[PDB]
């Protein structure tokens, strides 16, 4: 009860693409019923025609796009249909814009080349007629110097078809395995993206339309996996890691096992706010006894346990946080209600499914931060004053909660710093901080 | 009185689409291969002739089944020139008047393009279309060129005069 | 044949006919480009392909030609059916360089003409009053929308938004309550207004929360004609006659798939088809829009609502094998989408119809 | 818990500690490279490198653009660009101070030139060892330590000739000289590298101090009109000035051994520590912990003050670190943003 996704006919007296000649065709569409149903009038140097099919058992038709190959040789006829099909019939009538464009071009190339290779048949064939008239025109011409009546008749007739020929191939020169590669390698293309559905497709191009507003405010999570993480989330009292991973802190991840740490180095690299035009500021497997610097543009590090270095590090213990692995230790004690929403006992399965639900959570402090960045009545004007009323905003408009606010400014220092420079703390380092205690856990 | 509706059929390239212009216009104008059908018609001594031209292409061979209604004469024309296929044509023309769909409909076996000297006068030609051989049907064959345009006249008159007392 | 009439404006139409087997209609004007045989010519093609009578009961085939020989779009929809079991079904034409208009109201003319030909097999069992009487309004539609209609790029110049004050106690009531009541009508909702400005400007200003494709599945308001409570169309602007009766129909209205006035300022949705969004319209306001800075606050709250109904499309998807089994599960779904108010899960609910169609009936109904 | 400095730059352009840090102008201020940057930005304009050896000292010249000598033997001129010219007499010289009010500046001998970069006067050979210091007393008097001997090398004015002659000489100190400060126009402050306190009068030239009941190397001293402040070891001890005792002292001080101390003009002292570790302090009703900047892995040599800027603080791991105050600062980054967008136009155009 299935339907194909491509096919090529030319009905006289065919080729696939779903999968590279897909042996999945299941026995409810024939082969060429079709072909035969879709064997039309349409098409009476000719031009485009686009159409659409209607229903049946069970498979509604699809673009149609029907067009001339070439001249073969019943003079011109090449009766060619880039045929598509799909299940789902509202898709098709949706999308029609965007599905034309991509077969139009498609046919294009084989009109702008198909017809340069019937080309040289002409050619060649003149060529061959041409030499056959000058064969003639010695030896016959040499003979009637020296029946020939019949023969004069002929070459009036192979003279006649030269003309008829000449004046073809000058037609054809006009405007209107060399080329079938690349049109076969668009084919794919053309089937590549639209194997999703329609409620997909749709999403697809409505995010994309929006987000090419949100030039100022997309740098922090524009991505230019879940499972693990999900798991992250049979580990418990890791709620703070969250937090220290939002507010700017580095949490350095020190142990053996390389698989481990590279299981979680990335994992957890989706909620890491960007800095700029860098991808990502993201370390991996850092192997040294660290710098000042080094805590700088690289936002998380991992170090390993060569079997210790816990009081080697804790001198640095204002600027990050440490997470070891294997005791289960590892922040300010923290009391929010931003992040245990973000990561709950949550009855989710799936991997993607948490994925998406993250980034739909992630923009809504975006868009706070962004706010806050760019409202007039705070930053314009005493500091006691300015102080108070900056922390009562937050207290009311965005309705957070205790420390939980110390993420939206630092957000909004990454907001202004962008504006103008573009480029924070890569060239001109920064390294914000703080002086709030800490405390460990089991 | 003047209704006359013709299943004008043949074999792959035979012309029958130059036969249905000469009808028309009388006039030679290069021909694609027709896909589905042409709809056209000739008014003669007083009836017009209603004739649809159709396609010949073996994948579609099972496919005149659907236009075996509403036509009274079953006007046929098969090819001289291709002494290649004769038997299966005359397998089609045996399994298309077998049925009592057409029973109806009153045969009109006919011929066309004589051409080159390999085809010669319809002794043989219609031989094998085995004229005496059919039972309960009726036949009636001309010679016929294109080119010169004759003969199509007298199939026409002999349609009327065998047709017109039902 | 052809019986020439004439409407208000431009034409966008350029014919409308019937067929046959052994174009009484057109777009009265000066001047058509194509001759009276040319709309026959094009008629066939598009009749005489059927053959193959491959129909059980009889619905709606509707076909689709783009045919760039002569430059001509046609639409049609065939159906079997007088004398004899024919074939035969309507037909209409719209010119070359008229290419994106259509595609938007290709499923509200569908619809139309499906409605059409059902009420005309009615009376063809127990032959041209009717078909000429319920060809105008087709014709009406689609020719009304040619010059109006709020397009997909419209600034705040005239929005709501815009306007540097909050509003008093019952203009905030009355915009949180539009607004809400407008999300949660799927996005399918005409306004009534006595004045012309005031209408055209609240119209603009709510079709601002719509996608660029469905801002021609509009209609603006005006002051001069009658226009008709189209069941097809999304946001609708019209003028109230001084009768004190708006002309609204309820069977066309009730089997649709809201009434905000400008006068009296009370929003109900009394035919059928929160604090996210309050939060938005208490914090719009205490920006300055002069410089724009107000307008991309604007299209984060959007996509943070397509964003939270994907994932909610996408969690009921997968709880069951793309369906296999029943749900069974709404405390688990409201407390881990980030969403215990009602209103608020019928928001998030409201903007999967528009990607999914059938999910309120697979979910709860 | 209170104290300012939230914010961290950090720069990294050097190949060696450079323990010498010194204003240039109202924006800008062992390997032999010399850098300046930018205090409010951090880009480094600018550079000078002609050196081969260790560098030995850094001055300004009030044009006041640098004036560096290193280990080779020889001084330069380098302005900022091209540089000025060389000076190269004999030997290598540990010291250099700028006369203001006789408008000159002068360099194991003392050589005092001109603003022509010429030696207008130069004394004989002083000592087989060189001089540990340099300090402008009144009465264009040089007063200069050479180890365990401090000899007040006057100068006379200029017949219009300069001319230079000792007028006294002491033994009081039995070690090495380690640091002197002209406290206003009060005194001269002595100390030894054993670790011994004195003073030396202005115009009598006449001892007045030895303090005694405190390794004993005591390195700087920071004082001003009120009280005298210094530091040897472990330990930061004050020693009054006008009771003429130790007002204020902290055993449990910064582990490692103290390598420079200061006042901050808002009255509060901070100090510099071997180990790395920068600590603020405020002098109390007879002082406590005033806050805590972990910078380095190793020592810091000295830090320089800026009003509204902040403070320059790094000679050991090859780097320079300018605390900032933060809070103050995301204002001024505020106001240039808005102040910035109205004259744009819209946020993207
Ligand atoms: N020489 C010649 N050619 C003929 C004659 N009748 C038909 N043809 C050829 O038939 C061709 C057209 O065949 P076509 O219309 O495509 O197939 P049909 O309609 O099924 O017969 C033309 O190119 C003619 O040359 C004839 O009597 N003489
Ligand atoms: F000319 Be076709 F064979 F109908
Ligand atoms: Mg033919």
């Amino acid at each position: 009860a299935k339907f194909s996704r491509d096919f090529i006919l030319i009905s006289e007296f065919k080729v696939f693409g779903t999968f590279d000649l897909n042996y999945f065709s299941l026995r409810i569409m024939s082969v060429d019923y079709q072909a035969s149903f879709v064997g039309h009038p349409p098409g009476s140097l000719n031009f485009v025609e686009d159409s659409k099919v209607v229903l049946g058992d069970s498979k509604e038709g699809a673009f149609a796009y029907v067009h001339h190959l070439t001249l073969y040789d019943r003079g011109f006829v090449r009766p060619f249909c880039m045929a598509y099909i799909s299940a789902d019939q509202h898709k098709i009538m949706q999308q029609f814009q965007e599905l034309s464009a991509e077969f139009s071009r498609a046919s294009e190339c084989l009109k702008t080349g198909n017809r340069k290779a019937f080309a040289g048949e002409l050619e060649k064939k003149l060529k061959d007629l041409d030499y056959t008239r000058t064969v003639l025109h010695t030896e016959t011409e040499i003979q009637k110097k020296a029946y020939s009546s019949q023969a004069i008749e002929k070459a009036n007739e192979l003279a006649s078809v030269e003309k008829s020929i000449i004046e073809h191939q000058d037609l054809l020169k006009q405007i209107r395995t060399e080329y079938f590669t690349q049109t076969l390698a668009q084919l794919s293309h053309i089937e590549h993206m639209f194997r999703g559905d329609l409620c997909y497709l749709l999403t697809s191009q409505i995010d994309r339309a929006l987000l090419k507003q949100q030039h100022i405010t997309n740098f922090l999570f524009e991505d230019f996996a879940g499972q693990n993480a999900l798991k992250f989330i049979q580990y418990p009292f890791a709620h703070p890691a969250i937090y220290s991973l939002l507010s700017g802190r580095t949490l350095v991840v020190l142990g053996e096992d390389e698989a481990i740490v590279r299981k979680l180095v990335t994992a957890l690299a989706i909620f890491v706010p960007s800095y700029g035009c860098y991808a990502k500021p993201v370390k991996h497997w850092a192997s040294s006894p660290l710098h000042i610097m080094d805590f700088q543009k690289w936002k998380l590090i991992g170090l390993q346990r060569v079997a210790g270095t816990l009081h080697a590090l804790s001198r640095y213990s204002r600027y990050t946080s440490i997470l070891d692995l294997d005791n289960k230790t590892l922040c300010p004690l923290y009391r929010g209600t931003l992040v245990p929403r973000l990561a709950d006992r949550t009855q989710i399965k799936r991997g993607s499914t948490y994925y998406l639900h993250v980034q739909s959570m992630l923009t809504q402090l975006c868009s706070k931060a962004f706010l806050y960045t760019f409202c007039h009545h705070l930053h314009l004007p005493t500091e006691e004053l300015v102080a108070s009323r900056q922390m009562s905003f937050l207290k009311l408009t965005l309705g957070l909660v205790n420390e939980d606010v110390r993420v939206v400014q630092y957000l909004a220092e990454l907001l202004k710093l962008h504006y103008m420079q573009e480029s924070p703390g890569t060239s001109h380092p920064m390294l914000r901080f703080d002086y709030v205690p800490s405390f460990l856990y089991k | 009185a003047t209704e006359m509706r013709i299943l004008m059929v043949g074999l792959d390239a035979a012309g029958k689409t130059t036969i249905l212009y000469k009808l028309k216009l009388g006039e030679i104008v290069t021909t694609i291969p027709t896909i589905g059908f042409n709809v056209e018609t000739v008014e003669y001594k007083n009836i017009s002739f209603t004739v649809w031209d159709v396609g010949g292409q073996d994948k579609i061979r099972p496919l005149w089944r659907h236009y075996f209604q509403n036509t009274q004469g079953l006007i046929f024309v098969v090819d001289s020139n291709d002494r290649e296929r004769v038997n299966e044509a005359r397998e089609e023309l045996m399994r298309m008047l077998a049925e009592d769909e057409l029973r109806d409909a009153v045969l009109l076996v006919f011929a066309n393009k004589q051409d080159l000297p390999n085809a010669m006068n319809a002794a043989e030609i219609t031989d094998k279309l085995g004229l005496h051989s059919l039972r309960h049907r009726n036949w009636y064959i001309q010679a016929t060129c294109a080119t010169s345009g004759d003969g199509l006249y007298e199939g026409l008159d002999w349609l009327s005069n065998q047709l017109r007392n039902q | 044949a052809k019986t020439e009439i004439a409407l208000s404006g431009k034409s966008p139409l350029l014919a409308a006919t019937f067929a046959y087997w052994d174009h009484i209609w057109a777009p009265k004007t000066e001047q058509v480009l194509l001759s009276d045989g040319e709309i026959t010519f094009l008629a066939n093609h598009t009749l005489n392909g059927e053959i193959l009578r491959n129909a059980e009961s009889g619905a709606i085939d509707v076909k689709f030609f783009v045919l760039s020989e002569k430059g001509v779009i046609i639409v049609s929809l065939i159906f079997d059916g007088n004398g004899d079991r024919s074939t035969y079904g309507l037909s209409i034409i719209l010119p070359q360089t008229e290419l994106s208009f259509y595609l938007p109201l290709h499923r509200v003319c569908v619809d139309r003409l499906t409605h059409i030909i059902r009420k005309g097999r009615i009376w063809m069992h127990k032959i041209i009053p009717m078909l000429t009487g319920e060809v105008i309004p087709v014709m009406e539609l689609l020719s009304s929308m040619k010059s109006h209609s709020v397009p997909e790029e419209i600034d705040i110049a005239d929005t709501v938004l815009n306007d540097d004050d909050i509003g008093d106690s019952c203009h905030e009531g009355f915009l949180l309550n539009a607004i809400s009541s407008h999300l949660q009508t799927c996005g399918c909702s005409v306004v009534v207004g006595s004045s012309a400005e005031k209408v055209n400007k609240i119209v603009r200003t709510l079709c601002l929360f719509l996608t660029p494709a469905e801002r021609k599945c509009s209609r603006l308001c005006e002051a001069e004609s009658s226009f008709k409570y189209e069941s097809g169309l999304f946001v609708q602007g019209l003028l109230k006659d001084s009768t004190g009766s708006f002309v609204l129909p309820f069977r066309q209205v009730m089997y649709a798939p809201t009434h905000i006035d400008v006068d009296v300022n009370t929003v109900k949705q009394m035919p059928p088809c929160d604090t996210l969004v309050k939060a938005f319209l208490d914090q719009v306001f205490q920006l300055k829009p002069g410089l724009s800075l107000r307008s991309t606050f604007l299209a984060q709250f959007l996509l943070v609502l397509h964003r939270k109904a994907l994932t909610l499309i996408k969690y009921i998807e997968d709880d069951t094998q793309k369906g296999k089994k029943p749900f069974k599960s709404l405390r688990n779904l409201k407390i881990d989408l980030d969403l215990t108010a009602e209103g608020d899960l019928n928001i998030i609910m409201a903007l999967a119809e528009k990607i999914k169609p059938g999910l309120h009936s697979f979910i709860f109904g | 818990t209170q104290n300012p400095y939230t914010e961290l730059l950090v720069l990294k352009a050097h190949h060696d500690i450079v323990r010498f840090l010194v204003q240039l102008d109202d924006y800008r201020f062992d390997d032999g490279i010399v850098v300046v940057w930018n205090a409010q930005t951090g880009e480094k304009l600018l550079e000078l490198n002609g050196h081969t050896q260790k560098i030995t000292a850094i001055i300004t010249f009030p044009n006041q653009l640098i004036l560096t000598a290193s280990a080779d033997r020889t001084v330069i001129v380098w302005d900022g660009r091209q540089v000025q010219r060389i000076s190269c007499f004999q030997s290598t010289v540990k010291c250099l101070t700028v006369l203001q009010r006789l408008d000159v500046w002068l360099s194991n001998d003392l050589c005092v030139w001109n603003r022509k970069l010429d030696l207008l006067c130069k004394t004989s050979h002083l000592s087989d060892t060189g001089i540990s210091a340099l300090v402008e007393i009144p009465k264009n008097c040089v007063v200069a330590a050479v180890g365990k001997e401090l000899i007040i090398f006057r100068l006379v004015a200029p017949s219009l000739e300069w001319d230079i002659l000792e007028v006294k000489r002491l033994l009081d100190h039995q070690d090495n000289i380690l640091s002197l400060i002209n406290v206003n126009d009060l005194s001269f402050v002595t100390g030894s590298h054993v670790g011994e306190l004195i003073i030396w009068d202005a115009l009598d030239w006449t001892m007045q101090a030895y303090e005694r009941n405190f390794d004993i190397s005591i390195h700087h001293f920071t004082c001003d009109e009120e009280n005298v402040f210094a530091a040897v070891g472990r330990g930061l001890y004050v020693y009054s000035l006008q009771m003429k005792r130790v007002i204020a002292c902290q055993k449990t001080a910064h582990d490692s051994n103290v390598l420079h101390v200061a006042r901050l003009p808002n009255r509060q002292l901070i100090s510099c520590s071997e180990d790395g570790s920068v600590r603020i302090w405020e002098l109390r009703e007879k002082l406590e912990l005033i806050g805590d900047l972990i910078g380095h892995s190793s020592s810091v040599e000295m830090f320089l003050y800026f009003e509204d800027h902040g403070l320059v603080t790094c000679s050991a791991d090859h780097l320079i670190i300018l605390w900032k105050n933060g809070e103050r600062e995301s204002g001024l980054r505020s106001l240039r943003l808005f102040q910035k967008l109205e004259e744009n136009g819209d946020l993207y155009l």
